[PDB]
């Protein structure tokens, strides 16, 4: 049979071919993205895992470590479910928690109601 | 496994320059701030530069600002300090770290900043007649510059009871230091005792036998 | 440029116990502070970051906590391999502000004491020739580290001609040695007789001494 296999973040079952496409359930804290294709993969008879099209990604607050998806440490924050790793607080931020999707600015500073979360504050 | 190798340290004169690289492997450089920290010889930690190549911001300590620059290339995943109107204080142990919480650091380089190269004189610290069993006896390295010398005994073969000192600065501007050994006073004049005192940057090895008086 | 005070400066220990490294910041700054431990010749090792969070792989004895601007770092039960010294950082603003250190703590091992052997060596007379005379005072396997040594030439007390140097705990015995060399010129040396070294440690003293002629 085709053997149970987590890759691109989703876990695919064991499966046994038919003389064989399959969907990939994501892993904890991974999801897929807003415009993406799902995670699918192709069983063959020889017990081989073929073409595969799609993938999770771990969502805001958590990043790809081996093949799971882990809390941001302390300090650092993902706003996005992209495939970037955990982004250091920036300029100008205060440390952030675990799981962060944007660091708190700082005393006396801010960032614009139009700057996005991945950028530095700036005085007021 | 996250691994930072440095490179470039050594031996140079003041208002001439150094070039330091930090070689990273497990991890992107563009992805993470780069810190320089550099360890003066008996002192603590102090920070010299950073670098963030996504923010895209090199920062200076206020002590070599305008002297040094620091920069990467993202391709090769390698950081440079670039140290150029070097001064006698810059003299250090330069470590390259990742992140401001540094959880990973390279292993050091040194960097010496010598005006003068004088190798060292050694003198012997002769053995007593006058502790009843124990004689302590040992080589006085005298007047170098700069550090380091290396001292050991017989070849090495002598390492038990061996004491070698940390190089004072003297009020002259030279180095000097003293290594002491404690032997039985019985195998005193049948076993000989040789310091090995050695002074790379001055390339002088001396190798000086310590006699009772 | 945020100070980092760190206090003590240096503490002795036994094995097992609870040791606390304090770290008061000039200003606020937030949770932004780090740890360090570093062995000699060796690279420091992340500790503990956002004050109050362990690194990955650091024991569990080892913890940090925060009160306003008082940092501190705390070793649960001390083990044989934290004798090491240790560096308070603060980071606040990640870059806005210079990362500043710590000045150090070093965690030395607790022992018995032990009094020194005191050696004396006069000057070699190969270096009498070249017009300067040395004198080393070599204090042999002491314990604690601070001692008073003082010079008398012909019962005369030098002053602003010696200099000292002290060792790092013995990897078996954890004791110190340390030197001292006054430095005289030849003229001086041959004019007096009379070279005495003085070790105080408590309520004694030792001296060791020599007659230029014997
Ligand atoms: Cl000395
Ligand atoms: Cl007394």
């Amino acid at each position: 049979k085709c053997p149970e296999l987590l890759q691109g973040l989703a876990h695919f079952p064991e499966t046994i071919a038919g003389s064989a496409t399959v969907a990939g359930t994501c892993v904890d804290h991974a999801v897929v993205p807003p415009g993406g294709e799902e995670p699918r993969m192709h069983c063959a008879v020889d017990g081989e895992w073929l073409v595969p099209i799609g993938q999770c990604l771990c969502q805001a607050g958590y990043e790809k470590v081996e093949d799971a998806c882990q809390a941001c440490s302390p300090g650092f924050f993902k706003f996005e479910a992209s495939e970037s790793p955990c982004l250091e607080c920036p300029e100008h931020t205060l440390p952030s928690p675990e799981g962060a999707t944007s660091c708190e600015c700082e005393e006396g500073f801010f960032r614009a109601p139009q700057d996005p979360a991945s950028m530095p504050c700036t005085l007021v | 496994e996250v691994q930072l190798v440095e490179s470039g340290g050594g031996l140079v004169q003041p208002g001439g320059s150094l070039r330091l690289s930090c070689a990273a492997s497990g991890f992107t450089i563009y992805y993470s701030s780069m810190h320089w920290v550099r360890q003066a010889p008996g002192k603590g930690l102090e920070w010299v530069a950073s670098i963030s190549s996504y923010y895209g911001y090199t920062y200076y300590a206020d002590s070599v600002k305008g002297r040094f620059t620091i920069s990467a290339d993202t391709s090769k995943n390698t950081a440079y300090l670039q140290m150029n109107s070097l001064r006698a204080e810059d003299t250090a142990v330069y470590y390259c770290a990742r992140y401001y919480a540094m959880d990973y650091w390279g292993q050091g380089t040194l960097v010496t900043v010598f005006n003068q190269i004088k190798g060292p004189s050694v003198f012997p610290l002769a053995p007593s007649s006058k502790s009843g069993g124990t004689a302590a006896l040992g080589c006085l390295v005298k007047d170098y510059f700069p550090e380091p010398v290396t001292v050991s005994w017989n070849s090495g073969a002598l390492t038990s009871g061996v004491h070698t000192f940390p190089a004072v600065l003297q009020s002259s501007g030279l180095y000097s230091l003293s290594s002491v050994v404690t032997v039985p006073s019985s195998s005193l004049g049948t076993q000989t005792y040789i310091c090995n005192v050695n002074h790379k940057p001055s390339n002088t090895k001396v190798d000086k036998k310590v006699e009772p008086k | 440029d945020i100070q980092m005070t760190q206090s003590p400066s240096s503490l002795s220990a036994s094995v097992g116990d609870r040791v606390t490294i304090t770290c008061r910041a000039s200003q606020s700054v937030s949770s932004a502070v780090a740890w360090y431990q570093q062995k000699p010749g060796k690279a420091p090792k992340l500790l503990i970051y956002s004050a109050s969070s362990l690194y990955s792989g650091v024991p569990s004895r080892f913890s940090g906590s925060r009160s306003g601007t008082d940092f501190t770092l705390t070793i649960s039960s001390l083990q044989p391999e934290d004798f090491a010294t240790y560096y308070c950082q603060q980071y606040y603003g990640y870059g806005g502000y210079p990362i500043t250190f710590g000045q150090g703590t070093k965690v030395e091992i607790k022992r018995t004491v032990a009094a020194p052997s005191v050696f004396i060596f006069p000057p070699s007379d190969e270096q009498l020739k070249s017009g300067t005379a040395s004198v080393v005072c070599l204090l042999n396997n002491f314990y604690p580290r601070e001692a008073k040594v003082s010079w008398y030439v012909d019962n005369a007390l030098q002053s602003g001609n010696s200099q000292e140097s002290v060792t790092e705990q013995d990897s078996k015995d954890s004791t110190y040695s340390l030197s001292s060399t006054l430095t005289l010129s030849k003229a001086d040396y041959e004019k007096h007789k009379v070279y005495a070294c003085e070790v105080t440690q408590g309520t004694t003293s030792v001296t060791k001494s020599f007659n230029r002629g014997e």
